[PDB]
């Protein structure tokens, strides 16, 4: 009997077969719903249009996400998400198939806790886990000692590992993920004109962000030079066949990760809740924590990331210490290689949540399990 | 001692207030000013200040021709430009504590100007 | 010609006049800096807010201490809080009266020595003098016999004196007080569903510790009551107008001075510090140190702890010495009234570093004066 | 030397002089050209009429607004009305007066350029000075801590501002205001049997709506309560003689404002993107921000708004929080009025951009100075 692996993320929903080595389907986790006035009888029109079919019918409707920053905000959709998921998208019978989900660290309770009543009381799967996901990350590379960087749509967290022995008063949540990117995209382009207000269009503004944004090298130096006109300009074709000319605002975006001044917030950027999160851990530990920084998550895609990453890590660090990113190339979809990994092991396999033990305990026993 | 210093404070406040306004007032009679009366409510507007130091100096000091907040504001960022120009080294003194009359500032920056010349 | 008694702590500065029975003016040790943009032409804003003012108008700040764990990290804006003392809190002249400073057992040396060179050549003190910061609560105190635990924001001693004459080989020092009681409850509030991260936010965090935490008589009970819903639950209303309800991060945040691996140290609660700070001590002397265990410090002011400290300490001292706790109801500002003390005996006018010593020898002599 | 103060809105011109406390010209800033054959050999018939005048002879007339939502469509012609004003309304060469204009916040960069260029290089004024609008609104209200409602013909854009320090990361901009409520009025009176298509009769459709529209307060109620014919009805007077009786549309219109679906958008009223942008402050700027929502624009003249913006904002406020609603009686001309003061400091004369600067930088200087 095999497993399920849904990486349930706050942005697309990457979802799967235990034991594989890619997601069978993913697709973005968006629950549109018609605003328009519908005339015509004879129509077989849906209530409500969830993932990529709403994706592609955009004129019509009010995207909406379930999850914000990793939280669950709407439980009555995200049971949609579920359903289509399991359904259309897999076909497969839930009351068969032990499930996986993951989290992100410094959670509410209740977010697992509901999680797990849906999962049974209204799927009623014979088990289920949930996982943080920065450690997933680590078992997909590979690794045992790293610090995890995984960052995209909703939260960025690093969750530092020595020998199987993670160091929970060491970890850094900060939510400042590509969502956030997007939203300071789409308000940065009115400088040249273009507004972008409708979610439909908020959907075009992030297709920007993830084709045309690189990040910067040193931030101050491309600046002066892109006033100065030159081959950083370039091209998209909306869906309206119109076209525009972001030149300035490719690294202005994600040089949000490094200045989060650039939004009101007051942390600091991801290079140095890294360092701040290596400098929390023993002495002992910090001298191979910086040869192993795994990436993971969508937003370390940039193109300049792992090198800008990596001169703001060197900056700070000991001069006599090596450091190393590991960002493997498909570091999208490391989470989800991981729980594959995880729930196809000969040892894990005793280690679910069976439907007995919720049963005879309650939806309080995943503070227990995991 | 269930925190009784907020009466220790508040005395001493007073016994400096009694001092400092009794110093401003014999400043302000010297130059054929009318006195004050209240320390912490007859210096709002910031214009008794500009008076008041341009007699310690003996220069010359205009006045924004306005009555509303934003230039009782102004009056107090020119007391304090004219401050600093004499090397004045004041700290947690900006132009809304004295508009709003704070107590623990409000007689900081008198001692200030008393410490620099008297 | 009096003399001022500043207890420039690591939390909240305390200052005021010897002789005199309460400190003039105290106040959070806090410097400011705006950091949203300033468009109002006609302001006069000024570039750095300090103490309560700072602590008020704390929206558009970036606070930060300048004191960590008891040493000095930013003598810039030290020298600021000083001024601000002096000028504006007491209106006073340095130059006039002689000043008592106030430190931690087990402190860099550079601290100290740095300390009197600026109370010397910036504001020309005639006369400066820095003590320990728990021998002034024995002198407060009354005692001659005893061994201080004060703490709060930044240390902990456990300075036992048997007659005027402390054993310096059996003073622990364990950096485990107020601020990072005050981190860790902001941690885990965090699972409720509340997330307070900038500054701005840790100082409501700090406020919610001081008026609704407690301590615990039996942890591993009060935990077990704390899970049948029950009176525990509280409501603090934050200035957004919100409000929450912890009802189990009550005594679990000050639990951990008793087991200080909630937030991930090997050290050992302040509970079995003092037994080993008496262990270390001479047999003819724990017999009646046992008997007077002077508390100060502001974290030690919990509706709880002076009781659990000594129902945790009469489990390890033998059956028969008799313990008591002296738990004074200003043990917060102890340390002051034992400066108000000391700098106004007879016999002391023969231990001021004068400046005449100073330019003699350097800011040097504080190690041998002191 | 005196400056000026021409707020030239997205409809009307406020035009005056520095440091007076009314504006001396206003009138629409409307472009009109005839269309009908002239056949009169001896008139002097000038090529386009401006202003008030192209207001009175609208009959043979093409009205065309320069402006559209803030930003500038057509240049050869705002050239005319800025001509019209100098020449005609106030009659001052200004090559002796500085100028200062007033935008919108989140308008394209090349706009408020090509707008110093022009006044620069073609009335060669010595100095000037582009403001935000929701500043000099506060400016006039004599607050320092608001959040500034502007909205007038073109935009409704909220800026909250604590002490000076304006948060740019909160300000919303809704893009809904009084053209486009006149466009809907005018499309929603036909469906009674007036029509009203050409320019002239739009212009007679916004002096319908100017003095025949009202707020209404509980908006389902009204509509059930003119629903049987009551004291509703109005009766306004064509210039051509006949009447009409709009008894329904005329709270209708302005409830777009609150549920801007009407029109088709997908935005949410101007109440919910006031408790937003409060939302996105810091806590401890959300309690006097709350309490001081200075209105301002032309919009913001209908009737019972005051009372429905408050109580849409009580509805979702904390329920211990004080809400007020700074509704001055002359907040039309709110924003000139703030300007008038601003210029008339005397610490601002440090922020004109001196020709001199202009010839040195170019264009560019204004994103540097402002
Ligand atoms: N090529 C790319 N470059 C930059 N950002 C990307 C790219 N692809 C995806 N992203 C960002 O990653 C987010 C989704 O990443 P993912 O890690 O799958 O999120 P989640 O963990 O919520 O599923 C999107 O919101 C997008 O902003
Ligand atoms: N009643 C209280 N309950 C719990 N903690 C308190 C209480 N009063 C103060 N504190 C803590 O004590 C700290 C201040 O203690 P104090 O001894 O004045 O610091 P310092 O040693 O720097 O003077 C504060 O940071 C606060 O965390
Ligand atoms: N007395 C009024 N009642 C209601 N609406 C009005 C009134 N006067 C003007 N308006 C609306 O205000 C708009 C003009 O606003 P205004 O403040 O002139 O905008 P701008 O900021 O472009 O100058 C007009 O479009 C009209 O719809
Ligand atoms: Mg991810
Ligand atoms: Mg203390
Ligand atoms: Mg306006």
């Amino acid at each position: 009997t095999t497993a399920l692996v849904c990486d349930n993320g706050s942005g697309l929903v990457k979802a799967g077969f235990a034991g594989d080595d890619a997601p069978r389907a993913v697709f973005p986790s968006i629950v549109g719903r018609p605003r328009h006035q519908g005339v015509m009888v004879g129509m077989g029109q849906k209530d409500s249009y969830v993932g990529d079919e709403a994706q592609s019918k955009r004129g019509i409707l009010t995207l909406k996400y379930p999850i914000e920053h990793g939280i669950i905000t709407n439980w009555d959709d995200m049971e949609k998400i579920w359903h289509h998921t399991f359904y259309n998208e897999l076909r497969v019978a839930p009351e068969e198939h032990p499930t996986l989900l993951t989290e992100a660290p410094l959670n509410p309770k209740a977010n697992r806790e509901k999680m797990t009543q849906i999962m049974f009381e209204t799927f009623n799967v014979p088990a289920m886990y949930v996982a943080i996901q920065a450690v997933l990350s680590l078992y997909a590379s590979g690794r045992t000692t790293g610090i995890v960087l995984d960052s995209g749509d909703g939260v960025t967290h690093n969750v530092p590992i020595y020998e199987g022995y993670a160091l929970p008063h060491a970890i850094m949540r900060l939510d400042l993920a590509g969502r956030d990117l997007t939203d300071y995209l789409m308000k940065i382009l009115t400088e040249r004109g273009y507004s972008f207000v409708t979610t439909a269009e908020r959907e075009i503004v992030r297709d920007i962000k993830e084709k045309l944004c690189y990040v910067a090298l040193d931030f101050e130096n491309e600046m002066a030079t892109a006033a100065s006109s030159s081959s950083l300009e370039k091209s998209y074709e909306l869906p309206d066949g119109q076209v525009i000319t972001i030149g300035n605002e490719r690294f202005r975006c994600p040089e949000t990760l490094f200045q989060p001044s650039f939004i009101g917030m007051e942390s600091a950027g991801i290079h140095e809740t890294t360092y701040n999160s290596i400098m929390k851990c023993d002495i002992d530990i910090r001298k191979d924590l910086y040869a192993n920084n795994v990436m993971s998550g969508g937003t370390t895609m940039y193109p300049g990331i792992a090198d800008r990453m990596q001169k703001e890590i060197t900056a700070l660090a000991p001069s006599t210490m090596k450091i190393k990113i590991i960002a493997p190339p498909e570091r999208k979809y490391s989470v989800w290689i991981g729980g594959s990994i995880l729930a196809s092991l000969s040892t894990f396999q005793q280690m679910w949540i069976t439907k007995q033990e919720y049963d005879e305990a309650g939806p309080s026993i995943v503070h227990r399990k995991c | 001692f269930s925190d009784i210093i907020k009466s220790r404070s508040d005395e001493h406040n007073d016994v400096q207030k009694k001092t400092f306004t009794k110093w401003i007032n014999a400043r302000f009679s010297k130059s054929g000013k009318p006195p004050i009366n209240d320390m912490f409510t007859d210096l709002k507007d910031g214009r008794k200040l500009l008076d008041l130091l341009e007699g310690l100096t003996g220069t010359s000091l205009p006045k924004e021709r306005g009555s509303t907040r934003v230039h009782a504001l102004n009056n107090v960022n020119r007391v304090l430009q004219v401050l600093h120009q004499n090397n004045v080294e004041l700290v947690n003194i900006g132009g809304t504590d004295i508009v709003d009359g704070n107590h623990k500032l409000t007689l900081g920056l008198l001692w200030s100007i008393i410490l620099h010349w008297q």
